[PDB]
């Protein structure tokens, strides 16, 4: 994709969470679970809304083949009458069919993009308090319970609470 | 000790919908939306409730000058759209010609119903004989017999006076009225059919100028007729009168159909006949019953009916990548 | 102790200036061009300087043929647009028809300017009546007068000769050429008029081939006339000549127009008048002076002009997104 | 927006920044304030104005629509007429209008990447020497004076020259 | 010490191959595909080994009515397409016009081959003149001649008895049949050469009700003659019969054309003449030999061909930008 | 670029790496030298190929003018034929000329997401076995030879047999 996450270093889907497109895994003391970040999904589920009745309103003022008859001796109008009206018929089909692949392309990579987005809202709110991975996961240098991992995904953690407990386990790492 | 964990990641579902972009074609996709309808019911049906005309092996011609073969057309209701065949069998049973006929079903595409009424009774022809124009290529029930709404007048007692008549349309609406002559084969059968060898078919409204002079050639049998028979029509308006003068070869008008309801309508070319269904999106080939904004059945369409494209397949991503 | 700090931001302001895109609308932006004309000033005006010709009452025909209600355009100026009404009241005075009109008005929309000159004095016509075809249909200060561009001519002691008459383009411009034919009530009108029972008018150039027959019919009374005229046009070539014979219904030239000068121009449609101003782009609904790209006044345009949409906006985004 | 920054990890707009679509707040010892960044603001002046003109200029040879006239008994050519003048009318609002719905997209998405490459160019130069606070803000581990800010604004920075004094400042925290 | 290093990187190379986006023009990139032909070989060549008929300075009304002048195309092969000059030199060598000739021409971009058959000798006509009809108009070696597929009937003894003839369509295909009418100056050479001061020519087939008469005016001389030919056409079915009568002015046929293969062709207007070449896509400016999807030579063209666009340059990147 | 790493954080193209679009080039004991990234490359010559083929078949059905004769009184058809048969080319010249600038712009970002990619996947392997350098380049904390080097290129990289000795080499670091 263009922004690297899905498919990219998040290796694969999520089975496991069926509530939405986007969101967290957590694993702590108090146990283990899927929950769906509700604020990017619903963007993305307005985003694709406006996209797709976009696309039919704007095919709204499409041409509307009208039935033409002519004799025998009006070789040259009726020929021009069929020219002109498959004319637009292709017109129209290419207008749609171009639509429908550029605007998927775009679909997937926003999808790919807000994956991206909501792993750096993370990793900007944690910094130093946590260790990176590399596969779309952190792991905390101090406890993080329900309440901890509720803040970190409602994007209100509080990195000076933590700060200290995490640099004593930074050090203690770092020492051996 | 393993600290805790928090993930970020995306949905998979068991989904197999594809969808393609420019640079990648059959992409599994969680979610997606098909916007093109591919399918219809294969039958002609009612629009929003209202029949359509189908004129089975009758011709637009046919049915407005009345082939007896097209007794099921005399008063027709209200219609919807008219649904002829590519080549009726029942057209102009006595061979000819149709004057400015494709301007005349383009008017049709833009009418909803006809009221025929009788302009000039067959009995008020006291100097010409108004019951002999008949001829074996019009046959009705074995015998011999004509177009039902115009008059084919025939010589009476070797004489054939000067027709001079009008009609006046006093009623509030539109008329169409619908006359002809004929060509005979030779001069013996212009003698013998109207006596006067030189003759003429004048024709005047407000706009109409016209004088018609009957042509003879020696032409091939067509349903075993030589002759042949070159139709007219005007749109007499309100308060306006139609003059006819001749001294023979005179197909006159007997019924004029008044146009009391205009409206979208169009003539559509299909072999089927009537489904006994009900639509609000009909093609030539079948009724289309369809949210999606799309669909690929027939460009020619009436009613509330999606765009038409020549696609065999138009698909949205919604959702995302789809991981196996 | 609080470190220095340096950060990255953007631009916001004040600006409430909506952009739409296909994911989402009404997005307020720092900075956004409007790119669609929404605004004319109502008017017909000069063209770069060049003045219309504003009909006024009178259609083209009138104009043309020279109806005696149309005296204001007996010799316009160059003009850069024509501007008719859509159903002007001083057309043909006496009721007829005018044949190819369509195609003729097709070639005024590459016309600037007329020339009109005598190809035929009035008075040269010595063995029959010129001064003799008025009607009380083409009335002129309460008096009966008639087209004053040509000559109905009229029988001359119960007489009327076959008239032979010829006229050399030796003009280096092309010339417009204007006659008709008149179609009477009745035989008695016929000879009346023109003695002769049976008449014609055969019209030749170097390309033309024409002879034309008075047609009778008994016809509904139009501007108090029964009778019609049947007008014709042609354009004789520089260096070549028209030639008339007739006995009797000629409708005979005696101005005809000079094309001076060819270009672009066109016959536009609307009920406005003159409005004493100058634009370098003109629509039937008024002028447009604009440096948009875009205009959605009306498709018919003339002159220097945007391009025309059926777009109600049309806005690009060249800021980013404004926050609140 | 796709690229995160524009009021992604960067909250909001600076309305003191007046004279350009980009750039820096500083805070040292010196004092404060607020510098357009003229390279990428000039660059992406550049990009729009030549969309813009692009988007003109290909409209340059759309349909002129031409009156024409005909008879009572030329319905069918008048309505061939019509449809083909119509037909074009539509097509080409169409194509303005998607081309302006699709180009204002991009157009936003622009200026969101721009901002993110301008972001990430100041932390590819700062590296270790200085903490990214994680809303567009960097605090330095060493003193960083004007010159020092203007070596930062115009990709000049001195890793090398401050490497010492920073590393001094990040074991000290790093000790407690 | 200094550490192993790895580093990410793109390529470069030494191409100076330039494209266009919205946002930049002129933008050096690594690799390029060019996809619009430019280049023709500016000459008339056969199309997939098929010669074209090049009718050099005749024209399609020369060639079918037999112009001497064109007694190179008496029998030409199956052709792929047509090509005629602008402004052919040999066309109607006796003035007049071709009825319907725009239609016929559109036939003939639906025919590919010709076999012209005899179906009224010259010499049957046992009560008219048949080897007069000749004038200096139609000159050939010197000698009068005329139209070599149509014969011009002439009085005999100051007698011009009144023509039946007919013609059987036996075979299998299509025949396209040619006549004509003469139009004389005045009645003096009227009767000179039809004796009979008033004519006519009726025609009829199973579709076909016509009757010509010669109108009479005094026009302009057009090489050398003020008289004038105007000729018709049909096309008669199989099995279908054509019947002509007159009593003068006949312009009859003598040879028609029988359809022997309809295709796909076209009439391709061009000054230039054959090239000796083989391409599979022609253009009226010369022929192209290709493989990308588009070409801006010139929109009208037969064969397998690129897609036509007004563009000066269409290419697409598929490398990446390329650093100085 | 849109994702900022062509022309952008990596200053220029290698003149030096022939045989591919993007790829590698290592410095270690045994040496140094260019390794193209194949399967990167591959990824981006199908998309390519893939746009280029749908752009070709996407104008398959497009206009083909036919010549018609009109005689001196079929000057309004005639017209109506110039005007409907020039429309159309107007139309798909349009539609080619933009298809070919907007396809361009995104190949060009194309290719820019995927050297940005290719350098996230080397760094997320990494993480804090190496430094980075900010100009496309990894400096490791620890020897990597032929072996590793390649584990990095095709994706096996193997953090913890590395970390002990690179966490050694950084604490020796920021000891001074
Ligand atoms: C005639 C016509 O077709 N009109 C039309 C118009 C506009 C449309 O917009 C959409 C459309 C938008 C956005 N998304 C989905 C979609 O496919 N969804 C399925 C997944 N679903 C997720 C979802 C994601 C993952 C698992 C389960 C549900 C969801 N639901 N609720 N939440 C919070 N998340 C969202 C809606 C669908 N269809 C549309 C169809
Ligand atoms: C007929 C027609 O409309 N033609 C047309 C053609 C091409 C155009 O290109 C543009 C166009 C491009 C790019 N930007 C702005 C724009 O809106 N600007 C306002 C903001 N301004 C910023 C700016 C940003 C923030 C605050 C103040 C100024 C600026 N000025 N100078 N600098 C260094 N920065 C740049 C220009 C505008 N308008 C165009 C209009
Ligand atoms: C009628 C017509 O034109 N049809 C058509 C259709 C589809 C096409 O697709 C392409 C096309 C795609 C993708 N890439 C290149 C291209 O320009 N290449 C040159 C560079 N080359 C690189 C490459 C990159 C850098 C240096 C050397 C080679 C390569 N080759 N092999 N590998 C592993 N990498 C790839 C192909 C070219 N041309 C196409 C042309
Ligand atoms: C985000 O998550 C935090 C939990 O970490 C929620 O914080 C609690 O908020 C309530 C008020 O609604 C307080 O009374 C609690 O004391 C808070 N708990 C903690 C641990 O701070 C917060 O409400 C959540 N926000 C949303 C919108 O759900
Ligand atoms: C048809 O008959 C009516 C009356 O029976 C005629 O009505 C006149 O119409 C003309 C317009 O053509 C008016 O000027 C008169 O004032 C009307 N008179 C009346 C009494 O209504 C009508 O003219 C007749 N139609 C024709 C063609 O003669
Ligand atoms: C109009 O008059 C001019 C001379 O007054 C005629 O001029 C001749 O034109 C013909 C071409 O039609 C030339 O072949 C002659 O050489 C010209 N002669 C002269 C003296 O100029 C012209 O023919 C006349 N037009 C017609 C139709 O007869
Ligand atoms: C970028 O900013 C630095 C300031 O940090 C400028 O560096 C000075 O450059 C001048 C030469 O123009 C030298 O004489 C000074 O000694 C430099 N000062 C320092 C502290 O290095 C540099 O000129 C700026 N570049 C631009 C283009 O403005
Ligand atoms: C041409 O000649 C053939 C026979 O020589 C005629 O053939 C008849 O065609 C008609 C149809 O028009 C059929 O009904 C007959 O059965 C055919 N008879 C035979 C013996 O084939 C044909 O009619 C002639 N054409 C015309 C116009 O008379
Ligand atoms: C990726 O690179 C590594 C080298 O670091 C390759 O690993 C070797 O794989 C073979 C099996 O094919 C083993 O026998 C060796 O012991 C491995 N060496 C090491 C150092 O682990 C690996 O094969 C490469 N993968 C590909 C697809 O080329
Ligand atoms: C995509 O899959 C369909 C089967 O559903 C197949 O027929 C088609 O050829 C595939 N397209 C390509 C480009 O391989
Ligand atoms: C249209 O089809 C659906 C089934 O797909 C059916 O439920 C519905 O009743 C139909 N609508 C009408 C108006 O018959
Ligand atoms: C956008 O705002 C306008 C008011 O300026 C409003 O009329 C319009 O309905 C809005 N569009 C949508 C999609 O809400
Ligand atoms: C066009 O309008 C502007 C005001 O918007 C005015 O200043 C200008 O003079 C006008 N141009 C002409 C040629 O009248
Ligand atoms: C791009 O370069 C060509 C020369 O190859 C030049 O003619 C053209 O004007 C340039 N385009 C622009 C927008 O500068
Ligand atoms: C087309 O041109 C190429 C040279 O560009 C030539 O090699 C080839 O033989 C030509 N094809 C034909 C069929 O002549």
């Amino acid at each position: 994709g263009l922004f690297g996450a899905i498919a990219g270093f998040i290796e694969g889907g999520w089975q496991g969470m069926v509530d939405g497109w986007y969101g967290y895994h957590h694993s702590n003391e108090q146990g283990s679970g899927y929950a769906a970040d509700k604020e990017s999904t619903q963007k993305a589920i307005d985003g694709v809304t406006n996209k797709v009745n976009s696309i039919i309103d704007k095919m709204n003022t499409q041409f509307e083949a009208v039935g033409r008859e002519f004799n025998n001796l009006e070789r040259r109008i009726e020929n021009l009458n069929k020219k002109m009206e498959d004319g637009f018929l292709d017109v129209w089909t290419y207008n749609a069919e171009l639509l429908v692949l550029m605007e998927n392309e775009r679909t997937l990579d926003f999808h790919d993009s807000n994956v991206k987005n909501l792993y750096d809202k993370v990793r900007l709110q944690l910094r130093d308090n946590a260790k990176e991975l590399g596969n779309g996961c952190f792991e905390f240098y101090h406890k993080c319970d329900n309440e901890c991992m509720e803040s970190v995904r409602n994007g209100t953690y509080d990195y000076p609470q933590y700060s200290e407990e995490a640099r004593l386990k930074r050090e203690e790492i770092s020492s051996g | 000790d393993p600290g805790d964990q928090i993930c970020i990641g995306y949905h998979a579902n068991n989904s197999t919908e594809q969808v393609d972009t420019i640079m990648e074609k059959n992409v599994t996709v969680t979610h997606a939306q098909d916007i093109l309808e591919k399918k219809h019911n294969g039958k002609l049906c009612d629009l929003d409730g209202v029949k359509p005309l189908i004129l089975r092996d009758c011709s637009v011609a046919g049915w407005l000058l009345g082939n007896p073969m097209c007794d099921e057309f005399i008063n027709v209701p209200e219609w919807s759209y008219i649904v002829e065949k590519a080549n009726p069998v029942n057209d102009l049973c006595y061979p000819g010609d149709f004057n400015d006929y494709e301007e005349l079903k383009h008017l049709l595409s833009r009418i909803n119903h006809f009221e025929k009424i009788q302009i000039i009774p067959k009995s008020s022809w006291s100097s010409h004989e108004a019951s002999l124009g008949v001829s074996s290529a019009c046959p009705y029930q074995g015998k011999s017999s004509f177009f039902r709404n115009v008059v084919w007048l025939i010589k009476k007692n070797s004489t054939y006076p000067t027709i001079k008549r009008s009609y006046n349309n006093t009623n509030q609406e539109d008329l169409l009225v619908l006359w002809g002559i004929h060509h005979p084969n030779d001069a013996a059968e212009q003698t013998k059919l109207y006596q006067n060898p030189t003759t003429y078919i004048s024709v005047g409204t407000s706009t109409l100028n016209q004088r018609l002079v009957p042509r003879i050639a020696t032409r091939s049998k067509v349903n075993g007729q030589s002759g042949r028979m070159e139709f007219f029509w005007t749109i007499l308006k309100p308060n306006d009168a139609i003059n006819f003068e001749s001294n023979g070869n005179f197909i006159a008008p007997e019924y004029a159909y008044k146009i009391v309801k205009k409206g979208d309508s169009t003539i559509m070319k299909s072999e089927l006949e009537y489904g006994n269904c009900n639509t609000k999106c009909q093609t030539p080939m079948g009724a289309i019953n369809s949210s999606m904004p799309f669909h690929n059945i027939h460009p020619l369409t009436i009613g509330e009916c999606p765009k038409y494209v020549k696609s065999n397949r138009l698909v949205l991503a919604t959702g995302l990548r789809n991981s196996p």
